[PDB]
């Protein structure tokens, strides 16, 4: 459902496209909300406003060359 | 080619520099992409993952009559490879890995006998 705690696993995994609406992006880190999540969940988007800064980071093989 | 070890990063126009960059790799002589003219180019490739930054600018020609070599006169801690020619033509040659150690007045660097008698040879060379 939707109650607004935390949750087990948000970040990858299985998941659902249905159940993917249900996380959203939050405003308390690097990345901030202009959608309020997009609706979409194939190619991602949260607006990163703090380039460089913590918040993860942990490059992809895409990185390895671009 | 002629092929040795050497990275790719910044030629520092003045000002005894050669900033880490990534580009990771091998550097070769070669006289150019047609393999006769009397300008030499300098041609990188990784070998080592290169940050994901190419660092290379679409080739670098070799001006020809007026290498000199400093192998590391002006050292600074170990190698950077420095190409004299008017003291302001001037190129800088990074480096990655640190293999037969760092030995006393042959370069003053940190990667010494190897890449000093192929880097002289291939300098003086108009083929």
């Amino acid at each position: 459902k939707y109650s607004s705690k935390p949750y087990k696993v948000d970040n990858m995994t299985r998941i659902l496209p249905q159940q993917s609406r249900y996380i959203s992006f939050i405003k308390d880190d690097r990345f901030v909300p202009v959608r309020k999540f997009k609706g979409n969940n194939g190619v991602v988007v949260l607006r990163d406003r703090e380039p460089k800064e913590p918040v993860a980071l942990i490059e992809t093989v895409r990185q390895m060359k671009d | 080619v002629i092929k040795f070890r050497a990275g790719v990063c910044e030629y520092n126009e003045d000002s005894r520099l050669c900033t880490p960059i990534p580009v990771q790799g091998e550097i070769e002589i070669k006289p150019n992409e047609e393999e006769e003219l009397g300008f030499w180019d300098f041609e990188w490739r990784p070998t080592e993952k290169p940050v994901g930054r190419e660092l290379d600018p679409i080739s670098l020609i070799l001006i020809p009559g007026e290498t000199m070599w400093v192998p590391i006169k002006s050292s600074k801690s170990g190698r950077i490879f420095a190409l004299v020619f008017s003291s302001n033509e001037r190129y800088f040659f990074w480096l990655q890995e640190k293999n037969s150690g760092n030995l006393p007045l042959n370069e003053l660097s940190a990667k010494d006998k190897e890449i000093y008698n192929k880097m002289i040879g291939v300098l003086n060379n108009s083929s």
